[PDB]
């Protein structure tokens, strides 16, 4: 289940879940080129142990 | 001309029903348009039997 | 088309106009049963020109000149070509094959050419193939009105096949027996 | 249950009035549901037997409980209000087997509330999308019956016990349990049209990792899309529907551009929300050409089926957009032309003709001078009909559309009257172009035309007093008039060669780049509004300096001068009025330039051509 | 054209379910099985050899009908040669049959009663199909009831 979102996150940049069971979180932005600097940071309670931290940052 | 080749299609319809072929109406209209080009009719019998075998293996 | 239009007297010198007439010769072009009959038909009354309206405003096309550009297929010297025409070269080719294998090659004679975007070329070609061989046997020609990509669709089926792997040559034999065996193993 | 009857009455009563495709639909056979003989779901002591014999009596009765009927060692207690019917196995059974029974009874409870769904929702009143939704749940019942029959064959030969039974029925506690969840929410409330298909689209991503139920939910919404797409396969290729069940995103009426086809927003499924506007657009554009006949068949035809993660049904809407909004555009511009009709409105209202208007001004001058209750509209029509025939402006086939109309305003309705200041035209329009250019467009055109009329009017009135004066010694008025004349001609150069003529060229280039009628109407309403805003009509203060300027110019030319009282063939009392009018004119001119300066340039920069009154006094 | 007519033929023989990559691959066998014969005596006479085999096992008027059409088909000859090859690769009453109680100007024939035995086989074949139906209703369900759950339900197959 977790991998299904992660293979639409690197092929479409989206998750499609509603129970929030992955580290990727989407924060509301002004949408005037602060998306890169504000929107995506990891939720550090939802990283699986099968993904190393380098992998977790590269998929983000 | 289209009245003439219509009546030839009707006569070709009946001889393909009493001979109880594996074709139906639409595939008959395809093959009569195909041999109208000059395609070998001994060749179209070898393609249709193998195409119908490869399609039946999916089902 | 550049040649006959500028010889006719119409101003045509630039490359963008050449791009536009290349597009129109490939796509929009009219061809008929014969050049003489359509010449008489166009000389008696002119309605063969269908307008081409680009937003740039360049309108270059005329109906009568664009069917006489490929006229080199029946009589080649309208282009100023000393090489023999299409009917004459296929007739010349089948006469210099053997007379025993002539009928079998003529049981599948093939049309090609990117100019099949407009269909209608095949009907005149079928007329000339009726004229080509002497009246001994009927015509058996493959003439579909989509053959522009024929060379492509051939390779796309051919290289896919698993049986064709036994004709395909790898690097191992190629280093064992030199490069020149690619003339013989693969051909 | 009682509720169903009410749901069937509300629906049918809702259907009939909403659209006109058939009214007073029949009431479905109600006696089918009243008789309890059509409802699906419904000895020896269990106490005095040894424990294994209790296990063998219980698996036997539970096999019967798998569908709704009680066997021997089980009975049916009330269904009371519960939405998932449990069963009451024969009392005096041991507490060991009760737990195993209560593991298995939720499966039969998740079948009891599926048969009570299907055997109610098939009526005409429930629409025609509830039909195929409940016939993709009706297949599911048939595989459940396959299951219970196979288990009966095993059970006779002693090959069925509680554990094997629990192993066999667990994939159908996730394929019939899903239906026992959707059933008690689709039935609750009014669920029609696309909302049911969205409720089968939000449950494909609440089991997307589960992977057993997601494909079931995808099958369910590929079958509820089947009747909806049949109606859409009327609306997408022709402008009409005949679906008298109002289960569609489009609701027909009996009324054309916005009136007959009004959308209902809870009847569009979640995978059609993004392209709803294009669907509505296509159908409207097709039906208005279907009213002039002419052609309505679309070249591309494709049969439609739902795909998650693909487009084959939100793709064809573009190829219908690019046929409907292009054949309507082709019909309009080449048959009863809107390219030429707008040009012929611009020809008169935006003052393209100059032969026509200088002929018109002189021929109609006397009646225009006459005030209201002295004006004669049929004589004005006759004067107009002669003035058209003598001049060369008769090059357009819509010249006849000009009539006489009166305005009871002097552009004081901009946010009785004399003949000069009540004069108007009414230009009749044809029916296919009426949907595009409506009443508001004509009124804004008209206010612009009235505005330019005053300037041409006061120009003629200056030239009359100018010719009558040419005495010879007298040159007192010859200076004031010259200031006013240069000013009233530079306004008519600025407006004509800045506001109107380049932006009309811009408009005709934009119309060539528009492939849908919404685009061309947007271009035109923009052009019309902005040229209006630049002139002295639509303003927050209306810029009243111009209204006083025209009055003092007309008062100067005839109503004080009287053409210098025939001293061109009083005691210098009129020269003081010349001085007075010049000082007032300086004030008005400065005020207009100041108001243009303070609100957000070219007219100041060229009226003050060599610094000609770039300075005459400063405010404050 | 011919490269489309192999795509239309592959559509009719296969109802839609994949059908996005497989249709391209079945057009490949459409080219690949057309040339297997091409790598390695009249036309109307090939119909007569079949019309002979009709009259051998009975039904003369049918054999008169097959020859009636091909004789007006002579006034297109390459079409019938395809039909004769697919004629053994296909699928495996009325008041009027042996009647003499009707007719107006009929000649004398007397009793026959050796085709009265082939007056009972026209009806025996009908009722022997209407019993094999009853033999195909009790089998198609007992072949599912006897076997474990999974053979008629796809879900217990997950």
């Amino acid at each position: 289940p977790v991998l299904s979102f992660l293979y639409r996150w690197i092929y479409d940049g989206e998750l499609e879940d509603t129970y929030h069971e992955f580290f990727v979180a989407s924060d509301p932005t002004v949408k005037t080129d602060r998306l890169w600097h504000d929107k995506y940071t990891l939720r550090k309670s939802m990283i699986p142990s099968f993904m190393t931290m380098d992998q977790s940052r590269k998929v983000l | 001309n289209l009245n003439a080749v219509r009546e030839t299609m009707d006569v070709l319809l009946e001889i393909s029903r009493i001979l109880n072929t594996g074709l139906d109406m639409e595939t008959l209209s395809i093959c009569v348009r195909l041999c109208e080009q000059g395609i070998n009719p001994e060749a179209l019998s070898s393609v249709i039997k193998e195409l119908r075998k490869a399609t039946e293996a999916l089902k | 088309l550049m040649k006959i239009l500028t010889e006719r007297g119409y101003s045509f010198t630039t490359t963008a106009e050449r791009e536009i007439v290349r597009d129109i010769k490939e796509k929009l072009c009219y061809v008929a049963l014969d050049f003489e009959q359509e010449m008489a038909t166009a000389a008696s009354s002119s309605s063969l020109e269908k307008s081409y309206e680009l937003p740039d405003g360049q309108v270059i096309t005329i109906g009568n000149e664009r069917f006489r550009c490929p006229e080199a297929l029946f009589q080649p010297s309208f282009l100023g070509m000393e090489s023999c025409g299409i009917h004459e070269t296929t007739f010349n080719s089948i006469m210099k094959c053997d007379v025993d294998i002539r009928k079998d090659l003529y049981a599948n004679t093939v049309l090609s050419g990117g100019t099949t975007m407009y269909p209608g070329i095949a009907d005149r070609m079928q007329k000339e193939i009726t004229a080509l061989a002497p009246s001994t046997m009927k015509i058996k020609i493959i003439a579909p009105p989509e053959r522009k990509y024929s060379v492509w669709i051939g390779g796309s089926i051919l290289a896919s096949l698993s049986t064709f792997q036994q004709m395909w040559i790898s690097k191992q034999e190629y280093d064992e027996s030199g490069p020149s065996i690619v003339h013989r193993k693969c051909f | 249950l009682q509720q169903s009857l009410e749901l069937k009455r509300k629906m049918l009563r809702d259907k009939q009035n909403k659209k006109n495709s058939g009214q007073h639909l029949p009431i479905f056979p109600a006696w089918v549901y009243e008789r309890p003989a059509l409802i699906g779901d419904f000895a020896l002591p269990i106490g005095t037997l040894p424990l294994a014999s209790q296990e063998s009596a219980v698996v036997e009765d539970l096999l019967y409980v798998l569908v709704g009927v009680d066997g021997r060692y089980v009975s049916a207690q009330p269904l009371a209000g519960r939405q998932s019917r449990t069963f009451l196995v024969d009392p005096n059974l041991d507490l060991s087997i009760r737990e195993l029974v209560h593991r298995i009874l939720p499966v039969a409870a998740s079948y009891s509330a599926v048969t009570r769904f299907i055997e109610e929702k098939s009526s005409f009143e429930y629409g025609q999308v509830n039909h195929a939704l409940a016939a993709a749940m009706r297949t599911l019942v048939k595989e459940h019956l396959i299951l219970v029959s196979q288990l009966e064959q095993l059970h006779r030969q002693g090959l069925l016990s509680l554990q094997k039974l629990w192993f066999y029925i667990q994939p159908a506690m996730r394929t019939m349990d899903i239906l026992a969840s959707l059933a008690t929410s689709v039935d609750k409330g009014e669920c029609l049209g696309g909302s049911t298909l969205s409720l089968l689209h939000d449950r494909s991503f609440s089991y997307t990792g589960d992977s057993q139920a997601q494909e079931l939910c995808l099958y369910l919404t590929k079958a509820a899309s089947a009747p909806y797409f049949e109606v859409l396969e009327k609306w997408i290729y022709r402008g009409i529907i005949h679906d008298p069940y109002s289960e569609f995103m489009v609701e027909e009426h009996e009324l054309y551009w916005d009136q007959r086809y009004t959308i209902v927003q809870q009847q569009i499924p979640s995978f059609l929300q993004k392209m709803a506007d294009k669907i509505l657009s296509t159908g409207k554009y097709l039906n208005v050409v279907r009213e002039c006949g002419h052609d309505v068949t679309c070249p591309v035809a494709k049969e439609i089926i739902y795909t998650l993660k693909e487009r084959a049904y939100v793709e064809q809407i573009e190829k219908a957009f690019n046929y409907a909004s292009k054949v309507l555009l082709d019909f309009l511009m080449e048959e009863k032309e809107l390219v030429a009709h707008l040009r012929s409105i611009k020809r008169y209202f935006l003052m393209d003709q100059g032969d026509f208007f200088v002929h018109f001004m002189d021929l109609a001058e006397e009646e225009l001078r006459k005030p209201v209750e002295d004006i004669t509209p049929p004589r004005l029509e006759a004067l107009l009909e002669l003035a058209l025939r003598m001049s060369t402006a008769n090059t357009d086939p819509f010249k006849d559309d000009l009539k006489i109309d009166l305005m009871p305003h002097d552009l004081i309705t901009q946010l009785a009257l004399s003949g000069l200041e009540a004069f108007s035209f009414d230009y009749i329009v044809k029916w296919p172009l009426s949907l595009i250019i409506n009443r508001k467009a004509l009124t804004r055109y008209q206010m612009l035309f009235r505005h330019m009329f005053y300037c041409k009017h006061v120009e003629r009135q200056l030239c009359s007093v100018w010719i009558s004066n040419k005495a010879q010694w007298f040159a007192g008025a010859f200076t004031l008039r010259q200031r006013m004349l240069n000013f009233v001609q530079n306004i008519q150069y600025y407006m004509m060669f800045e506001v109107m003529e380049p932006t009309w060229h811009i408009l005709e280039k934009n119309l060539k780049s528009a492939s849908n009628i919404d685009d061309v109407l947007g271009h035109h309403t923009g052009f019309l509004d902005t040229c209006l805003k630049d002139c002295m009509l639509t303003n927050p203060e209306l810029l009243k300096v111009f209204s006083k300027l025209m009055s003092v110019c007309v008062m100067f030319t005839n109503c004080m001068q009287k053409f210098t009282q025939s001293m061109k063939l009083l005691v210098s009392g009129f020269e003081a009025t010349i001085n007075k009018f010049d000082k007032n004119f300086s004030a008005h001119l400065l005020d207009l330039l100041a108001r243009l300066s303070i609100y957000s340039a070219s007219v100041i920069s060229r009226l003050d051509f060599n610094g000609f009154y770039t300075e005459r006094l400063e405010r404050l | 054209s011919i490269t489309q007519l192999f795509d239309d033929l592959c559509e009719a023989l296969l109802p839609a379910a994949n059908r996005k990559r497989a249709k391209r691959s079945l057009k490949k066998v459409a080219y690949n099985a057309l040339f297997t014969n091409l790598f390695q005596l009249p036309a109307r006479n090939k119909i007569l050899m079949l019309s002979f085999d009709l009259r051998v096992g009975g039904l003369g008027p049918k054999a008169d009908r097959l020859e009636e059409l091909v004789e007006e088909l002579e006034a297109v000859g390459s079409v019938l040669d395809l039909l004769v090859q697919l004629a053994g690769s296909g699928p495996p009453r009325d008041y009027f049959l042996n009647n003499k109680h009707v007719g107006r100007n009929v000649p004398y024939s007397g009793y026959d009663c050796d085709d009265l035995s082939v007056f009972e086989m026209d009806v025996q074949s009908l009722i022997s199909r209407e019993e094999c139906l009853c033999h195909s209703m009790i089998q198609e369900t007992l072949q599912v009831m006897e076997a474990a759950p999974g053979t008629g339900l796809p879900t217990v197959g997950l």
